[PDB]
């Protein structure tokens, strides 16, 4: 999406890692070898950096039937953080991550990991008294929300309701 | 970044001793060894520095002599620029160096002359003493016992970073025979939450361990936000690392009440409206990842448009903190400045 | 052209006598660990690294093995891993099975070696391909590649009985001397190592063995030429210290972001399960149901917390962190129960204070009690008004009599007392069944 | 004020038995200016302007003001009756000692940047800190000792932190029989250890007051080089309460000063101490630091070898460190001026006749040769006569030696004023002069 | 103040015209004449530029105890619209403009004039129906002010009333 539009004309691109996992830093390199300006900066400081950004754009990783959100960890504050300020915010996600299920399951709704991510096995003794929590995913309310890029067009949250009712059968909801 | 090209950014890596004199020179052999500890990152923190520099400063003060004719009160100010002066360019400083500077320069020049060199060394040796002694430990003590009212039975209490006054207060707390746990968050540029982990581990006090993006997850069952601060602002916002406003901002989204402590000889007389201009920088090369074969960011200079950002400080708003523990009490965050300086 | 698929021998018997209250009943292998067999854990990681074609040992007991082995998911037509049971009763050591292997000619190619109880989630591609090169450039000089990972050495799974101290060549990952510390208080090093090279020579106190090999068929040979080794340790002693020539050199591979144990008393038992329990070995969780089993089923919850179907709950109760309930079980009103595993099918009363126990399948725990880091085998009972002090073990079919309060370090089994007198009262109080095995 | 620097000079060190040639050691002038030189030339450079000498008197001779340099140096005037080492040496002097030392020898050609050692002492606040460089191979044309005849030496062996800045084990294979032994407490605090058997020591310690006053009240010590040093290091990690007032008062009783751990109870380490555990600091008082030199040009006077090994490279250094001084001297006079060497250095009132084949060589003062000399990976000095057809090849020249017509020498050193026949040479020296 | 900080940066400035009066005209042009970037436009679309605003800067005709403002008919909605976003707003005010009244009575509040501004006398035929109504000065509430900028330094709006009680007696509040 921004590759196609960097043909045309210019603009400056801020790239949040997310650390568990440096993802953040493969997609600044993409994007710097394309030619445009990029800066790489820590989560610790999204809510300092807002008052200069003018639109957020995010993927997705399943979206659910009242138009709330599976995202990646950190999301939420970045949600929140632009809220705000009243800046726009733009999910771009194609039709096959639409699913007819409501978040009512919760428990199994997060993905946990082994703890040796963010607490090292060389710690001693002390890893024998301190629990060590490592979720994955994270949950975002739709009133976060303001637009959907498809590859038909871009709808308001409410309107992904009819999409479903043209897409399943109710009586196959539940396998 | 030519966002925050304004403010100047510094390496650790570069010796400033290669070209000094071996066997003493202009500069007290003192000043440069704490210029070349502060340079290392040897001694961090917000007090622990400032107890440093006044010790270095009482040594300087017992080895100084009269010149002939030349009365000591002035000639004492302008000898001691130029070491301050080195000192920040070893590091830049912070606001409690700055009251006790302020502090030690109006001791020196209310002086009289009539007196002779030995009572004024001990004089001001004895002025030195007094203040540590009576601006760091009582109001400590103090500000634990207020802040020992406003823990119960079965809390959960929330602590990013590191601060010594957090430590003293649980431990203090927790020996006074009350029983509760702790969470810690930590953040991934320095990793600073271990130090207070280990305390309580040994201390014998239940917790846990996470990182900051996950703050959401867990906010449900905390019942406290416990945080320090670094200083306090003219028209009551709070300085503190980078990171703090992102926790007031989600507990103030989850009903989570906020507890501040700080000391009342860290109050600043500047004005800001936001998180930005007036911070510091630091070395982008920490942000390099570790992770197997996969190293990104290396050699990242080849890159032209390539750029790492690195913030130390953030500026929170008086409207995401209830309470304000100070060593005269307990007060709401907006009342700050009429009491603070009030006495002026 | 591609070299002969992976393969793998495993070692199913113990040769030891350090689970002797109980290991009379159930061999070693079959002990429930999480609620899931022991010998599970090592063919579903050999599954999950690559072999192809396993060999099992069995000499103790070995039809209840056989039983198990045959209903298991890993004989079924659609396994890619092959399994082949081989028993005889003439096993005595780990040496008498490697000369049965090298006389039928089993494997022709650098394979792995490996006992029965071994956790761990360790892909060993990296270290196949270093050898194998190693072993290409040179021409026989190095015969196996030992495995280790690098822990602090305060770590609570570092037992007294097996830390080691080793010496290792900086350059190039090579064994100088390996030498157990076991009721030492200084240690020694033979001058002639540093007349080799200049500034090489480390002393590491920081490794954790795996008890994972990688041997060349060459191996084999030089356990029937010298016919007084019997295990691993005399052989790596002897290649050791006979430096002359022929198979002298040995290397080592040290990981640092996986995991990798053995289990061998009840100390690394209990550390073991603390870190099953706890995640630590996760692509492996209880709620994965790796066994394809159908009375094997979970839910997890907040603060890890593990829930089996049907199982029932009272009014009052309070489960607080890292708890396995098992299907069928039953559990009464205003109870706490901490860091403890619970087995399928078992009753349990009311004001019941559980920490850091373990319970096995069929097990009834009577009202009023309070336990503290023990085990209990399969079948037993506990009456009213009884306090088990840290330490205790029950046997099969074991039942302790009201009003009693046992000491530390207790041992109770239905087994002659030493090796026909009635129930002593004093011991397992009124109506007990056993005898004080105290030692 | 910070240092008070000490260069002794009773004698040549500690060996002098293997080196003795004519002529007291401290004042040997190869290499043209004397040794002495250059250790004080260095001290001038970093800003030193006192240097305290101890010596005896013969050496002491027009020592008094040969130089007007800025130093005042204070000489003591050791007795020469007994040749004792440092221990007591430093005994003596103690009265006249201040501040914290910088023990250096008179034997140090070195050329490495003193500010690294410093900031090591003054960063740590350590109670020691040692200079050594790499075992550096031995390989160079025989000294000529016999040609064969080469003994073993008894290794020592330094077990370093992985970070190579922490020393925690240093040993001599002299006591050890066949295997080392370690304490076992030591590696539940430090896991890993390095090992280190091929080193050169440059003997330039730092020490702190406190070594001084408890070195005084015990004459047991006899060299700080073999005894002070592997003392300090055992007890460095003794702690204590350990297991084996009348006890001499051992050195954690002379320790009235703070660390950078012991401020306060606030400054108790909960990231008052890099945020590690509390008790790191509290006991543990001695420490010891080494930085280790990969390369350069650093070592001791003490060898045969040496004595030319040092010279075939010192005009680079002179060079180096002295941009006003070329080979040749004003007081020169070559008939052979297209045959010379850049680096073939010339003294003062040198007679010097045709064919003036020179080169990698060292000229003296008053030297006079005459016509057919060539000399080649040579050093002669101190007023030598040579007549024509005499060709010189590392045949080094003390003083006072007559050559003769054709006499043709390689290797062989010459000394003790002695005059040498014609068509005359050895390998080596033989019977030197 | 905007003319002594043009001496060294370059920035732009937007002003509203402040019908009928009309009188941002003439500042318009006396920054132009100064070398500023300028730029006029009419009220109504004070909302809909307002995306693009870094810090709104404006005076005050008086300041009450609680830290209120009477201000030109405008300034009411130019609070709102800058709230919507979180933009800063700064009053540049001397100390005398400060008064120890409260807003109880808001009769003597605004200031009206003749109804000629806004309707011409030319329109006679409907002139006998129609009412008229023109207000001046307009009442803005303390929550929407972030700073106070005098001859002392910056300040809270809460700091106020501390100034109040150091500058008159009680009391003469009431003459």
């Amino acid at each position: 999406f921004l590759k196609e539009a960097a043909r045309k004309r210019k603009f400056h691109v801020i790239v949040a890692e997310c650390a568990p996992f440096c993802q953040g830093h493969e997609m600044a390199v993409n994007l710097s070898k394309a030619g445009i300006e990029t800066t790489v900066m820590t989560d610790a400081a999204i809510f300092a950096v807002m008052s200069r950004v003018n639109k957020v754009i995010i993927g997705t990783k399943t979206i659910l039937a009242n138009g709330a959100l599976r995202a990646v960890t950190g999301t939420h504050t970045l949600a929140l953080a632009a809220k705000h300020h009243s800046t726009p915010l733009i999910v771009c996600a194609p039709m096959f991550k639409l699913s007819p299920q409501f978040p009512n399951e919760e428990d199994s709704f997060h993905k946990f990991v082994a703890p040796e991510e963010v607490l090292p096995f060389t710690e001693g003794d002390i890893l024998e008294k301190v629990s060590v929590h490592c979720p994955v995913f994270d949950y975002v309310p739709p009133e976060l929300i303001t637009l959907f890029i498809s590859n038909i067009g871009g709808n308001a949250p409410s309107y992904i309701y009819r999409l479903m009712s043209e897409l399943y059968h109710p009586d196959d909801h539940v396998l | 970044v030519s966002l925050f090209s304004h403010l100047p950014q510094y390496s650790r890596q570069n010796s400033l001793t290669q070209f000094m004199s071996i066997p003493s020179s202009v500069i007290h052999p003192a000043m440069v060894r704490l210029g070349l500890q502060y340079s290392q990152g040897l001694v961090s923190g917000s007090n622990a520095r400032c107890i440093a520099l006044l010790r270095a400063l009482q040594q300087v003060i017992q080895d100084y002599t009269t010149p002939p004719n030349e009365e000591l009160s002035r000639d004492l100010v302008n000898k001691l620029k130029p070491y301050m002066s080195f000192l920040t360019q070893c590091r830049p400083l912070s606001a409690s160096m700055h009251n006790a500077i302020k502090f030690l320069n109006k001791e020196i020049t209310s002086v009289g002359s009539s007196k002779r060199e030995e009572e004024a060394k001990s004089e001001l040796r004895a002025a030195i003493d007094r203040y540590v002694q009576e601006k760091i430990v009582l109001a400590a003590q103090a500000i634990s016992r207020f802040a020992y009212q406003k823990i119960s039975n079965g809390d959960v209490i929330l602590v990013y970073g590191c601060s010594s006054l957090v430590s003293r207060i649980l431990q203090e707390a927790w020996t006074e025979g009350r029983r509760f746990r702790v969470v810690v968050v930590d953040s991934r540029p320095w990793l600073e939450g271990r130090h207070t982990l280990r305390s309580l581990v040994h201390a014998g006090v239940p917790a846990s361990y996470l990182l900051i993006p996950a703050a959401s997850y867990v906010l449900p069952e905390v019942s406290k936000v416990l945080l320090g601060a670094h200083a306090l602002l003219a028209n009551g916002s709070v300085m503190s690392r980078v990171g703090t406003a992102q926790l007031a901002l989600v507990a103030r989204a989850h009903n989570v009440p906020v507890l501040v402590c700080c000391e009342t000889y860290k109050f600043c007389e500047r004005v800001q409206t936001d998180a930005f201009v007036s911070n510091e920088l630091d070395d982008p090369d920490d942000l390099q990842c570790k992770r197997g074969e996969h190293v990104a960011l290396a050699n990242w200079q080849n890159h032209a448009s390539l750029r790492l950002l690195n913030l130390v400080y953030d500026v929170t708003p008086p409207e995401l903190v209830d309470l304000v523990i100070t060593e005269l009490g307990m007060i709401p965050c907006s009342s700050v400045p009429v009491v603070l300086r009030v006495k002026s | 052209e591609p070299p002969p698929p992976l393969q793998a021998v495993l070692v199913a018997d113990s040769f030891d006598r350090r689970f002797f209250p109980i290991s009379k009943d159930q061999p070693r292998v079959l002990l429930p660990l999480a609620n899931v067999a022991l010998i599970d854990y090592t063919l579903e990681f050999l599954t999950a690294t690559g072999v192809q074609e396993t060999f099992v040992f069995c000499c103790w007991k070995a039809a209840q093995i056989k039983e198990h082995l045959l209903k298991s998911k890993w004989c079924r037509p659609t396994s890619l891993n092959v399994v082949r049971i081989i028993t005889s009763e003439l096993y005595r050591s780990l040496g008498d099975v490697l000369r049965d292997v090298d006389a039928k000619a089993l494997v022709r190619s650098d394979f792995l070696l490996v006992y029965g109880d071994v956790i761990s989630n360790i892909n060993i591609t990296r270290a196949l391909e270093e050898h194998r090169l190693r072993r290409k450039l040179e021409k026989n000089v190095s015969v196996m590649t030992m495995i280790f990972k690098e822990s602090s050495p305060s770590h609570p799974t570092r037992c007294h009985e097996d830390n080691v101290v080793v010496a290792v060549d900086s350059t190039t990952n090579r064994v100088l001397h390996f030498q157990k510390t076991q009721g030492l208080r200084r240690f020694a090093f033979p001058l002639s190592l540093f007349q080799g090279s200049s500034d090489g020579v480390e002393v590491r106190y920081d490794l954790l063995d795996c008890h994972i090999s990688i041997c060349s068929p060459q191996v084999a040979q030089l356990f029937t030429d010298n016919f007084d080794y019997q295990t691993r340790d005399d052989f790596v002693r002897g290649l050791l210290v006979n430096e002359e020539i022929l198979g002298n050199q040995i290397h080592m591979h040290v990981t640092a972001k996986e995991y990798g144990a053995r289990v061998s008393n009840l100390h690394m038992y209990s550390a073991v399960c603390a870190d099953v329990i706890r995640r630590w070995v996760y692509p492996l969780t209880p709620e994965a149901n790796f066994t394809d089993s159908t009375t094997q089923s979970c839910t997890h919850s907040r603060h890890n917390i593990y829930r089996g179907p049907e199982v029932s709950l009272g009014h009052g109760s309070i489960l607080e962190e890292n708890v396995l309930l098992g299907s069928g079980t039953v559990i009464g009103s205003n109870c706490f129960i901490t860091n403890s595993v619970i087995g399928p099918g078992c009753h349990i009363g009311d004001n019941v204070v559980l920490d850091q126990t373990y319970l096995w399948q069929g097990v009834r725990v009577a009202a009023g009690a309070q336990i503290h880091q023990s085990l209990l085998c399969d079948n037993a009972e506990v009456k009213e008004r009884v306090t088990l002090k840290p330490r205790s073990v029950l046997t099969s079919q074991v039942v302790v009599g009201p009003n009693i309060t046992l000491p530390e370090g207790s041992v109770i089994s239905l087994h002659p007392p030493d090796a026909m007198k009635g129930y002593n009262p004093a011991e397992v109080g009124a109506a007990g069944k056993g005898y004080l095995w105290k030692a | 004020m910070e240092f008070q620097a000490v260069v002794m000079a009773v004698g040549g060190g500690s060996r002098m038995t293997d080196l003795t040639s004519s002529i007291p050691k401290p004042l040997l002038p190869v290499g043209n200016k004397p040794l002495i030189w250059y250790p004080l030339n260095l001290l001038e450079r970093v800003g030193f302007e006192e240097v305290i000498v101890v010596t005896t008197r013969d050496v002491q001779k027009a020592l008094c003001a040969e130089f007007k340099m800025k130093m005042k140096p204070d000489i003591v005037c050791i007795p020469d009756d007994a040749d004792m080492g440092t221990a007591d040496s430093l005994r003596y002097i103690y009265p006249k000692l201040k501040t914290d030392v910088l023990v250096l020898s008179c034997d140090l050609i070195t050329d490495v940047a003193l500010h690294e050692v410093v900031d090591l002492f003054r960063a740590y606040d350590a109670s020691l800190a040692m200079l050594m460089r790499k075992g550096q191979d031995s390989i160079e044309p025989v000294p000529g000792q016999k040609g064969k005849k080469k003994a073993v030496e008894q290794r020592d062996f330094i077990g370093v932190d992985s970070t190579g800045k922490r020393l925690l084990f240093m040993a001599n294979e002299a006591d050890l029989d066949e295997e080392l032994v370690i304490k076992g407490s030591i590696l539940q605090k430090h896991p890993r250890i390095r090992f280190h058997t091929g080193l050169v020591d440059a003997h330039l310690y730092c020490l702190k007051k406190y070594i001084v006053d408890f070195l005084m009240e015990n004459g047991s010590i006899t060299s700080i080089r073999s005894e002070l040093i592997p003392y300090l290091v055992r007890k460095q990690f003794s702690s204590a309460s350990s297991q084996q007032e009348l006890k001499s008062l051992d050195i954690y009783s002379f320790i009235k000063e703070a660390n950078t751990l012991n401020l306060a109870p606030y400054d108790a380490c909960w990231n008052a101490c890099r945020g590690d555990r509390w008790e790191d600091l509290s006991r543990s008082q001695v420490r010891c630091y080494v930085h280790i030199m990969k390369e350069g040009l650093c070592s001791r006077v003490s060898t045969l070898g040496l004595y030319m090994e040092a010279n075939r490279q010192v005009p680079k250094l002179l060079s180096a460190l002295c941009p006003e001084e070329p080979p040749v001297h004003s007081s020169a006079q070559i008939v052979s001026k297209h045959l010379v060497g850049v680096d073939s250095l010339i003294g003062p009132e040198t007679q010097i006749g045709e064919k003036s084949s020179i080169k990698r060589s060292v000229i003296g003062s008053s030297c006079l040769i005459k016509d057919r000399v060539t000399i080649t990976n040579c050093l002669l000095m101190n007023s030598v006569t040579v007549e024509e057809g005499s060709n010189i090849q590392g045949s080094v020249i003390c003083n006072n030696a007559v050559i003769e017509k054709g006499a043709d020498i390689k290797d062989c050193l010459i000394g003790s004023g002695q005059r040498i026949e014609a068509k005359a040479k050895r390998v080596n020296e033989v019977i030197v002069g």
